[PDB]
């Protein structure tokens, strides 16, 4: 899972 | 001002107030009095307050019958259960007797323990900077559209809550947990100053609880460190969360070049079935987009596999992208519309999801590297 | 007999069978295959079985369409969730492929893990000694009237279950935990041999689950160590519990001399309110019986007190007696009638409670020394 | 609490 910020 | 508090009230005038003000209570006992409700009688009004130190809920109940002023605190659950258990139409006579609070109706008598009203916490005094009034249904729409995207216990504590923002004639909510974001805005029929505050997640949930959707309007006051909501005979107050909330305008994908449109229910049911065979912890599913088609695949550590193929509207380059299927299902469940639009860029970039027919809400989901 | 199991069935023919046979599953994983359902195809029938080693539930589903015989086992929850998640009216095509079981419908494809059918447990072979058939509603009445009085984990393991007894033309259930007892008997329209068996508590609960109350009759077979119930296309089998169950005839109070009669709902609501201020663990309430009056009092370690006074029908000596209020409420909730009769003796002896207008069920509650 | 048996 990647993050938006 | 009064040492001998006494009132008599109809049961059906007390039940919904007691339920409402008990909202903040529950969980780990800390200070004893936090399990109690504050009762105050003065000048034709009984006030009932519950608090968890971060928020408070107050109900006002008009008192018809002879009453004597004063205040005490009593165990919330026991008092509610006693009143609820009395027969329909019962008249409930309450009075402080020494350190006990007596509840009488018919030939039923209950003597409850008390704790002093002087010990009941208060939220600090504060001054309102903006105030506006709107339909309950509008506030309910704003919260329901976004609340699932709040973080729970992120170390980025400003995420464990919901941004409420006034801009022009609109009220906006934003919620994000760093992995997905939801934003919704609604016109409220008055010109507003610009203000942005973070309501703690538990306060969001409590504010939602107080909205019965009926036609009593919601009046909101916002200070520098508190928010207050008035609905009917109830007043909810919460502390705000510190920190710089993310700017949704900078989180929306820039110029996504791939536009897919699909039926909302068909997409939701396909993701829901595929989810069954996704990893129970990580929930990853793969989306393959090709000319007018979406393929969704899920597998798990047992090497089971789900595959769903759907006809969709899509012209553009083929690509594959991974997502946590729970995040996608949460968006689709919140949209409740006929057709959805997904706006994509590439396998490592976020996607924007919205109702194909409305721009009031928008959703952003960051992918997974599968 | 077949190595390549294959069938095609309407979704709505599978859903209720899958739910039913999954009843025994859940809880702590032990042998892997116990989380799976056994599927067997032969001669126009798909059989589905779930087991927990103590009981088993089998469903039969008529197969219209071409099928090929065989057997496998697949994860119960996943298979059910896949079928339930497909659209209404869907046709579900299932086939074993190597060690995987494929489920196909539309352009949805699911590959599930399997475990060998040869590994699926069986209950030992056994022979039926008595058989009878009765309406589902009768069996439901018998169980609902008594099931709350079963013990849970008593060291007297014969109490963790329900006695089923045939006598004359009646079927009787008895349940007791040593502190309270329930007995109910109903005519079933046939002359029966005398037989007394203890069904384990979890099997009682499962048998209840299989009764939809509709008009498919219940056929019961009882062996020396097993019970089997057939309803519609389902067959439930359970082991029995060993031990000498108590004789309810010797537990009913002998010649109680004090007879009180009260309204069931008024009594229940008075006990329910008083319970609020009883000890949370020990639940004791005091009953004071006097000429045409019942007084109920409860207190707790915080010295709170509830008192209820009721007009009742009672002529006889005054007395006081203590009870666990939960046990009394359980009886009153099961009686659902207009007037109740309590039959008392003294403060240290059990009391019998029944509907004032029916003798089909009787309840015995042993007091507390308060 | 007393017992029936």
């Amino acid at each position: 899972q990647a993050x938006l910020f | 001002p009064g040492s001998h508090m006494k009132f008599t009230v109809e049961r059906e005038h007390l039940l919904k107030p007691l339920q409402q003000v008990s909202g903040p209570l529950g969980g780990r006992p800390t200070l004893p009095i936090l399990g109690n409700l504050l009762l105050q009688v003065a000048d034709g009004t009984l006030s009932l307050t519950g608090t968890d130190l971060e928020m408070e809920m107050v109900a006002r109940v008009a008192l018809v019958q002879p009453h004597e002023p004063g205040a005490t605190t009593v165990p919330a659950r026991k008092f509610f259960d006693i009143c609820r258990g009395l027969p329909e139409g019962a008249e409930i006579a309450v009075q402080l007797e020494g350190e006990r609070m007596l509840v009488r109706s018919g030939r039923s008598r209950f003597s409850l323990s008390t704790l002093p009203a002087a010990d009941f916490p208060n939220l600090d005094d504060w001054q309102s900077e903006v105030e506006f009034t709107l339909p309950q249904a509008t506030m309910k729409r704003l919260i329901e559209a976004t609340q699932f995207s709040m973080a729970h216990q992120d170390v980025r504590y400003y995420l464990n809550g919901m941004l409420f923002e006034t801009e022009g004639e609109e009220l906006r909510t934003v919620a994000t947990d760093g992995h997905r974001l939801a934003v919704c805005s609604m016109p409220i029929g008055q010109s507003l100053p610009s203000h942005s505050v973070i309501v703690p997640r538990k306060g969001v949930i409590e504010l939602m609880r107080m909205l019965d959707g009926g036609d009593n309007p919601l009046r909101v006051q916002i200070g520098s460190n508190n928010i207050r909501a008035h609905v009917g005979d109830f007043i909810f107050t919460s502390k705000l969360v510190d920190g710089r909330f993310p700017d949704y305008r900078r989180v929306l994908p820039k110029n996504p070049d791939k536009h897919l449109e699909a039926g909302c229910d068909l997409l939701k049911q396909a993701f829901a079935r595929a989810a069954i065979l996704s990893n129970e912890k990580f929930r990853g599913v793969r989306l393959y987009v090709s000319e007018n088609q979406l393929k969704i695949t899920a597998n798990n550590p047992e090497q089971e596999e789900a595959e769903e193929i759907l006809d969709v509207t899509y012209s553009g380059a083929e690509m594959e992208i991974g997502f946590n299927v729970s995040y996608v299902l949460d968006v689709l469940n919140a949209l409740k519309c006929e057709n959805v639009r997904m706006m994509l860029t590439d396998s490592v970039s976020s996607v924007q999801i919205e109702d194909a027919a409305s721009q009031s809400a928008a959703y952003v989901v960051m992918p997974m590297r599968l």
